[PDB]
């Protein structure tokens, strides 16, 4: 909300959460979320990021 | 290979001189097109004599039987058509096509130039010969000996105008599609043309190309790429406000997309209700026909009647009536017929199979019967005119009532999602309530799309929960998005489609009609469009509302002031993108949408 | 009896521990499961091999004088790109119903079906969702003969699974007790999952 | 010429401005990428970056020395 022109803060990237209890405020204000995958070859984390964290981008989803 | 299609008139020396543009290489084969005038005969015999010696290249002569002089313009058109046909036949490829325009009338030379431009020529030149020949040495070569002298004394200046690629659409025209009638008369061919299809085809292609080039500039602001081939006047007509009356016939012919339609609200009264009742299997179990009076002014009520009255307005059909297999079959067939009458290309129907189940008919049996009825109706229609129907299961929230129906419908949707992979499919669930997130994780784990159905409330918390708790990909009746800038921006950014039903919204809620400028109570369609929201126009209930998709698209002109026809096309594109279809259905829908009706009132 | 003998997997070599059925030492659960890797989803995706299993099994209960049986099956493990889980369940039910009706009503073993929703070691709960939805769909479909009478919870996620829908449609719940002495596990099965039977509660 | 030739199948091009490209260039665009020969074309491309950590940019070498200085 501080900046509206030039360089802006457009979102946050979660780096190892599957736990979106403390993320409702970010979705309330309109911040986009990109969820960054870990070294684990798990697909449950991707499901939680897509449907629990409401992520719009995925990192290293190999 | 190298051919040279030359023209001969009163002067036959053009061909022999044109036979030396390359020089020693010459041409592997040459041809000539001329008229049938008697004066052209001695030139023809002289050309034959010249061809007797130096018979390295191939030789042939073709004269038009219907065009000799230049005393008519229709004869000029016929000459152009014959020239194009002969160029197509005797010159399959323009890359190996050398064209000489020295011989022939002035109009003839222009015809060769125009044909080279239209169909392309590897090289177009103009042969010249010095007058240092013949008697007195002041005339150009006009005899075999003089022609050889000119070719043997370097007395021919050749002007090459350069390659000429022509038109991509006019380079793939094979002669067999434009046959030329020939009659062998000695060592020459007498060519004739039957129809003038070639000239009309060329003119149409050129006009279409000009329109495409004129519309190229704004090609990213056209919802459908195929609109660039429209005349600029048509594209200007498409940017003017939609006329609810004069544009009725144009909207009725549009290929539309239906996303919000209820199966049980279709034949709620009138003749359709009686046909559905007649189709019943056992006429004794049929409930008595209740007396449900429509409010005055229907389908445009004088004042809004709220949602409870609207829903009660359709109690003569639905749960108590569709439990009969014959009534259900008639309902499905008549709904498909109604979809066909409106030119809908893709429709998603909402059904409640659990509401129609009986002792001997489980919800699975009802769902399978509905799906197979719709699939059979689809297969009985030509693919070019076939409406594709997919199914959504409605998991409604009763007022403190049967919550087992929600579980049954969710399980039914999850099973039907894998059961059918072709034709009519079950593509999602409609959540008419919660406006519960634990109940729907299984829905998300199997890849079913969710659409949340708002109703009887104007709160933004319900929309927020649907977007971020139920992970809804579409919103129904979200008429209060503008009241929360953050919510509207999120909806636009995430690409969530908004389903709007003009007549249903007007009759349940009520909006100002036919005003002058957008006030604070106007329909939010254009406000949503300007905000970047994907807005789709639907019918909700065909029977209870008495309105078709065309009627809703037309009423948008009175609910929204100044709404343009490009806006309705944009709504159709939004619906096509927001549908829960797969790659094949999406391709078919996009192919159908690429056929927009041509306007008829582009004269003001 | 495979319909597509060109698709049958090779018969893997699996050695049984000495003393079978009575091993000299407990071999654990992981080794127990692998001992049956020559049948199941490996072979039962064949429409013809799913009949011999259903008929060679019903005549094993007849030879044992079983009067009522409840068979635990995973129809989603035998679903191919052409046979959906409902098609597999539709066939398993009718292969047992057909066998029941072809036996005299004096020695006829009545067979009912339980759908096993096994916890997966990938967090992949899509299989759980398909089985629970399949059981709810088949609960109302069949009222006579062979019926789907309950679900088998062979395994915290199930407590977030919302097993309430199975309870609302009249399905019973059975829970395998884990290999650990998780007393807190048997507690939640009785009161969270409302289980009516407990498997391997030693 | 180029726009009309490439008009058919214009929805298959990411950037709509590629229509005005010569047909030979479009055929080249439809050929497998060559890392050795296509270094200049990729280097001259306008690109979009969506994943770049600020703290892992100058971690060793002359860039690290400049940052420290
Ligand atoms: N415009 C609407 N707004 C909100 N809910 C609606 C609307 N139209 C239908 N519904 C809900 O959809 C449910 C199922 O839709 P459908 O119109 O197919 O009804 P049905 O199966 O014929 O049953 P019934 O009419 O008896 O409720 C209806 O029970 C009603 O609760
Ligand atoms: N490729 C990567 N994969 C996962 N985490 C990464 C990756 N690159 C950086 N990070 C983590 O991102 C976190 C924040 O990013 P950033 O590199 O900007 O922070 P930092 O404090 O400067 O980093 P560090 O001290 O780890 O070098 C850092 O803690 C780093 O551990
Ligand atoms: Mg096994
Ligand atoms: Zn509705």
């Amino acid at each position: 909300e501080h900046w509206k022109n030039g360089c802006r803060v457009v979102g946050v990237d979660l780096a190892g959460f599957m736990f979106a209890t403390d993320f409702e405020p970010v979705h309330r204000v309109g911040l986009a979320v990109t969820v960054h995958a870990g070294e684990n070859d798990d697909v449950e984390g991707i499901w939680q990021a897509v449907f629990k964290l409401s992520a719009r981008r995925l990192g290293h989803a190999l | 290979m190298r051919i040279l299609l030359c023209s001969v008139g009163t002067s036959w020396a053009v061909v022999p001189e044109a036979m030396q543009l390359l020089g020693s290489q010459g041409f592997d084969e040459v041809h000539v097109l001329t008229t049938a005038s008697s004066k052209i005969s001695p030139g023809v015999e002289q050309l034959l004599r010249y061809f007797e010696m130096h018979p390295g290249p191939r030789f042939s002569i073709s004269r038009v039987q219907d065009f000799e002089d230049l005393r008519s313009e229709q004869d000029h058109m016929l000459f152009e058509e014959v020239l194009w046909r002969w160029l197509l036949q005797r010159a399959p490829q323009a890359a190996h096509r050398y064209i000489c325009l020295a011989g022939g009338y002035k109009t003839i030379s222009a015809a060769m130039q125009r044909a080279a431009a239209l169909f392309g020529a590897c090289e177009v030149f103009h042969v010249l010969c010095e007058p240092r020949f013949g008697p007195q040495g002041n005339r150009e070569a006009s005899t075999l000996e003089e022609v050889e002298q000119a070719i043997a004394t370097n007395a021919l200046r050749f002007v090459r105008l350069g390659p000429e690629p022509g038109w991509p659409q006019l380079r793939l025209l094979s002669a067999p599609s434009f046959p030329l009638e020939s009659t062998l008369q000695g060592p020459v061919h007498w060519v004739r043309a039957s129809d003038m299809r070639l000239r009309q085809h060329v003119e149409g292609v050129l006009e279409r190309s000009r329109h495409i080039l004129a519309a190229w500039e704004g090609i990213s602001e056209l919802p459908i790429p195929a609109l660039a081939a429209w005349p600029p006047s048509h594209l200007r007509w498409l940017h003017e406000p939609l006329d609810p009356v004069q544009d009725k016939a144009w909207v009725q012919a549009l290929p539309k997309v239906e996303l919000h339609c209820h199966l049980g609200g279709f034949a709620t009264h009138g003749e359709l209700l009686h046909k559905v009742r007649q189709e019943a299997a056992n006429p004794e179990s049929l409930p008595p026909v209740r007396a449900i009076p429509l409010p005055p002014g229907w389908p445009i009520p004088e004042e809004p009647i709220g949602l409870e009255r609207y829903m009660r307005l359709g109690d003569n059909n639905g749960s108590a009536l569709l439990k009969d297999p014959g009534c259900l079959r008639a309902q499905c067939r008549l709904l498909y017929e109604a979809l066909l009458a409106d030119h809908v290309a893709y429709a998603e129907i909402r059904c409640s199979p659990a509401n129609y189940a009986s002792a001997s008919r489980s919800p699975w049996v009802v769902l399978q019967e509905i799906r197979n009825h719709f699939q059979q109706a689809m297969e009985e229609t030509p693919e070019d005119r076939r409406c594709h129907v997919n199914l959504l299961l409605t998991a409604t929230r009763e007022e403190g009532g049967d919550r087992s129906r929600i579980a049954r419908h969710l399980a039914l949707a999850i099973t039907a999602a894998e059961h059918w992979k072709n034709g009519c499919r079950v593509v999602g669930v409609d959540l008419a309530g919660f406006e519960f997130a634990t109940d729907f994780e299984p829905v998300h784990r199997v890849g079913l799309a969710v659409t949340v159905h708002a109703g009887e409330n104007d709160d933004v918390e319900g929309i927020w929960q649907a977007v971020f708790k139920l992970s809804a990909r579409r919103l129904g009746h979200a008429l209060h998005l503008s009241r929360s800038p953050d919510l509207l921006r999120v909806v636009a950014e995430r690409g969530i489609a908004v389903e709007l039903c003009p007549y249903a919204n007007l009759q349940i809620k009520g909006f100002p009609l036919d005003e002058e400028q957008e006030g604070s109570e106007t329909y939010p369609l254009r406000g949503y469009l300007a905000a970047g929201v994907a807005v789709t126009l639907n019918t909700d209930n065909l029977g209870i509302s008495q309105a078709s998709l065309t009627d809703n698209l037309l009423l948008t002109a009175r609910l929204c002031p100044g709404i343009t026809r490009l806006e309705v096309l944009k709504t159709q594109v939004f619906a096509a993108q927001a549908a829960f279809a797969n790659q094949a259905e999406r391709k078919a829908l996009w192919a159908r949408l690429a056929q927009v009706p041509v306007p008829t009132d582009t004269e003001q | 009896e495979a319909a597509n003998p060109e698709s049958l997997p090779p018969v893997r070599a699996i050695p049984l521990p000495p003393g079978w059925p009575i091993p000299e030492e407990p071999i654990g659960l992981e080794r127990y499961m692998r001992l049956g890797d020559n049948n199941g989803s490996a072979l039962l995706k064949d429409p013809g091999c799913l009949r011999a299993q259903c008929r060679l099994l019903y005549e094993a209960l007849l030879a044992d004088h079983v009067a009522y049986a409840e068979i635990r099956c995973s129809p989603a493990n035998y679903a191919s790109a052409s046979r959906s889980p409902w098609v597999v369940l539709q066939e398993i039910r009718n292969h047992f119903q057909q066998a029941m009706e072809e036996t005299p009503e004096d020695r006829r073993c009545h067979v009912n079906l339980l759908l096993t929703a096994t916890r997966e070691e990938g967090g992949d709960r899509s299989r759980i969702a398909r089985h629970l939805a399949l059981a709810i769909t088949a609960a109302e479909h069949w009222k006579n003969g062979c019926r789907v009478v309950g679900v088998d919870l062979a395994g915290a996620a199930m407590f977030a699974t919302d097993f309430e829908p199975v309870h609302r449609v009249g399905l019973a719940v059975t829970v395998h007790a884990g290999e650990n002495d998780d007393v807190e596990g048997i507690w939640q099965a009785v009161f969270k999952l409302s289980a009516r039977r407990l498997g391997h509660a030693l």
